[PDB]
DNA sequence: TGCCGAGGCCGCTCAATTGGTCGTAGACAGCTCTAGCACCGCTTAAACGCACGTACGCGCTGTCCCCCGCGTTTTAACCGCCAAGGGGATTACTCCCTAGTCTCCAGGCACGTGTCAGATATATACATCCTGTGCATGT
DNA sequence: ACATGCACAGGATGTATATATCTGACACGTGCCTGGAGACTAGGGAGTAATCCCCTTGGCGGTTAAAACGCGGGGGACAGCGCGTACGTGCGTTTAAGCGGTGCTAGAGCTGTCTACGACCAATTGAGCGGCCTCGGCA
């Protein structure tokens, strides 16, 4: 029997689901958005990769991450970015 | 019928445009409600606003 | 003979969602090449793709690869 | 109502707001498929398609002529005419670097 | 009794997976603890985003359900994301609604 | 009068040297980093490397400039040829 | 110090670029433009640049700064190495 | 102390191949030390996408060839294609 | 135990001249694959010197026509503007101290 | 009815761009390394990719029917050509400045080095989560 | 009547935990090179002006597109065939890890020649008056 594909469609839809809980989404979109996460990750990581050969460092590190959000994004989708990546970590290394 | 609906938005564009009364787009001009912008819109136009 | 299936009307109705309000009767037969050179350059690099892959059905992924690599990205086919 | 033909050359922006509101994919897909089929094969012999491959190089094509028309009337514009021709075309196709 | 590295970063998205692929995508030989949380919460900031700009452009279009219209209004209204989003294209997306002004009637 | 342009035309295509004077350029350069972060030091190399870079972005502007202006039918660059050249390459909308 | 130093690009520097570029005659109106466009390109390359330099925790922008820079902004710079 | 580990000695090798008379300036060997490189690292990384888009772990020369055969342009990529076979067969035995 | 005298490099095995050894480095680590499989680099030190002697023998053509003997940077942006196929390699690339392809757009021509 | 002017054409005069000759020092070769550090041979090892299958899904290859594509003529909006005005870009000129050379200063910093510790990859068992699925239901 | 949303089962994945080991944060010495400022120089640029010629404009006339007309073809619409494509397996060739040996690629050195770089000359090429005749109007 083939094996499960992979997609973040049950996160998307979350997410969804905590900014406008009265609203769906067509699988169409689920589709795109499902391509767009995969696009920006792509991105994120294949440039965070050069930053750390760059370095010659081997880590790839969320103390370097944010420099490569801030290379991407622009403006203040960075700065805001930024500021979510920061308060998650913020949680994380204070539950552990 | 109810199509009247669908097209009273297109009726109405094309009195706007007799009247060339439209937008730097051509559309209908449309109030904004500030409740619709995200946190990053708000910071921004309210940046734009000084 | 099949570019021809790229009908005069079509070719009205893309410029029309491009915006164009008035078409020069020669914009036909000229634009019957730009697409024929695009389609051909997101094919090459497609069938590259499928040929490196064993199979010989074009994929989906094949022309998203292919245009990926172009940098003219698609998002809804799986990206 | 009122205006019908007024100004003939304005059931022309009728459809352009027809088209642009609109997201049918305005090329007839049997059509369409034919050309792929027929332009992949100059290439390699007996390709099969997958049947929602075909429509993503429709949708790449769509959105390629789309840009290009819109680069293409700025080129018209700025060279005061409301009608494109092919030298627009030759502008734009060679200053997004492609041509030439 | 496990819990996940989202719910304890105060994230939706799935810190794990991220934490798979940013090892299995090669883009280096180590990956720091922090790295995916921190990325994780990236890719749910923009998700959430351009969901929000789409929703809001759905039900102003009066529809219960997004669908690629609204996410390509979204996309391409707001100008940091079409900054972004500057080479892409969208599955049945359309376009703005634009007119160059001189093409209009005086 | 028109002979002597196309003999600087000749000339600036010839010859590749910079164009910019290297002090403003340098100033430029520091006077608007300076407001990223204060106190940078650019090595002296990294200066002419985007001396290289805008010497080269821009007369790769004025050549699309260039086709913009005679495409409509004038010789003369306008700022409405800069701003189509930006706007259909995409650098701005 | 700081100050608005933009104008130190000038007049007949422009007209140099632009007579390499080939352009015949320049209207008046270019020279103020051509600021703004230079400008905003040296903004988008050492915003990018500077932001390598802080990802190093140098105060020293090296070349190798720049050319990252100009490589995603896709316009790669040979001649000052990687 | 340091090293700076440069392509400089193979490109001049082999431009004595093709041109015995003729020498590099430094400068020049600064572009062709750049191109190489940004060739280079467009292959690898090019083979590695396609690697990684059919679940393999290894590249090998079909991988490398798939990405030279997309990544060149109109004749280039034949004769490069028949440059690498030849070498990969020379190897081989 | 014991290994051969010259026991010979990669590229000498291969006939090649650029350097097999440091392209099979790179390749591992740079961190494309976990895996490099032997004839890659081999392979790709092959179109490296293919493409190498491309550009050099336009570029030494162009030096020598423009009666020089060493090549500077503005040879090699004539070969790489003159010829149609590197042109489209390079088309996103500035030289640096390259200069420009000469040209004057027809219309501006006198007559 | 004998002449001379308007018009065409020839000859030498003359001042701009071009290819060429000279010499000095910048920067290439051509070193010898020396020296050290990659690269390679010889191993043994695990695993990944290959070769053989077969089952099942997805694509080829043929069927009906209304809408769109075509070809039609009409006519009007528009583009292309044009004359004429006058704003502004060129070209030349003078004087001032600030760009470049260069020198020497002294500090701020990149870098190499050595230490060492806490960070991460390895492996393992446990457990809970996400995918695929049946079917209720809402656009 | 379909396209989406919710509940059920399960298998493959994430987390907790143990565990070893090496990345890189760190502290310091360190010498390099940058920012700095002084002093000086002349080539380059800012402001003035004449004056040319281009771009902008109003206006006319020709022709090519929009436009509505009616006709018919061909796109969008569902069956039956079969060749493929993904798992699934079992196997063998591939590549890594490992570490001593020594070939070669580098930095810095010395040291040197020689290319080619400015500056200076000697053409060829351009456009131009001084001299002679007739075609053409005429006393």
């Amino acid at each position: 029997k083939r094996s499960r594909k992979e997609s973040y469609s049950i996160y998307v839809y979350k997410v969804l689901k905590q900014v406008h809980p009265d609203t769906g989404i067509s699988s169409k979109a689920m589709g795109i958005m499902n391509s767009f996460v995969n696009d920006i990750f792509e991105r994120i990581a294949g440039e965070a990769s050069r930053l750390a050969h760059y370095n010659k460092r081997s880590t790839i590190t969320s103390r370097e991450i944010q420099t490569a959000v801030r290379l991407l994004l622009p403006g203040e989708l960075a700065k805001h970015a930024v500021s979510e990546g920061t308060k998650a970590v913020t949680k994380y290394t204070s539950a552990k | 019928g109810l199509g009247g609906q669908e097209e009273e938005e297109e009726q109405r564009w094309l009195d706007a445009l007799e009247k060339g009364e439209l937008d730097d787009n051509g559309d209908l001009k449309k109030e904004i409600n500030e409740r619709l912008l995200t946190a990053r819109q708000r910071a921004l136009l309210q940046k734009a606003r000084s | 003979d099949n570019i021809q299936g790229i009908t005069k009307p079509a070719i009205r109705r893309l410029a029309r969602r491009g915006g164009v309000k008035r078409i020069s009767g020669l914009i036909y037969e000229e634009t019957r090449g730009v697409l024929k050179v695009f389609l051909e350059n997101v094919i090459r690099d497609a069938v590259t793709y499928t040929e490196h892959a064993k199979r010989k059905t074009v994929t989906a992924m094949d022309v998203v690869y292919a245009l990926k690599r172009q940098g003219r990205t698609l998002y809804g086919f799986g990206g | 109502k009122k205006p019908h033909r007024y100004r003939p050359g304005t059931v022309a922006l009728r459809e352009i707001r027809r088209y642009q509101k609109s997201t049918e994919l305005l090329i007839r897909k049997l059509p369409f498929q034919r050309l792929v089929r027929e332009i992949a094969q100059d290439f390699k012999t007996d390709l099969r398609f997958q049947s929602s491959a075909v429509m993503a190089l429709q949708e790449a094509c769509e959105a390629y002529l789309v840009g290009l028309f819109e680069d293409t009337n700025l080129c018209a514009i700025h060279a005061k005419r409301v009608t494109i021709m092919p030298k627009d075309i030759q502008l734009a196709r060679r200053i997004r670097g492609e041509r030439a | 009794k496990a819990k996940t590295r989202s719910s304890r970063a105060g994230l939706q998205f799935p810190v794990g997976r991220v934490h798979r692929l940013l090892r299995k995508g090669n883009y280096s030989e180590r990956v720091g603890a922090g790295a995916p949380v921190y990325l994780a919460a990236v890719l749910e900031y923009l998700t959430a985003e351009i969901l929000e700009l789409a929703g809001n452009a759905a039900r102003d279009n009066k529809k219960t359900r997004i669908i690629p219209r609204h996410l390509q209004l979204a996309i391409r209204n707001d100008e940091e994301l079409n900054k972004l989003l500057g080479r892409v294209t969208i599955a049945q997306g359309g376009v703005l609604p634009n007119i160059q002004a001189v093409l209009l009637p005086k």
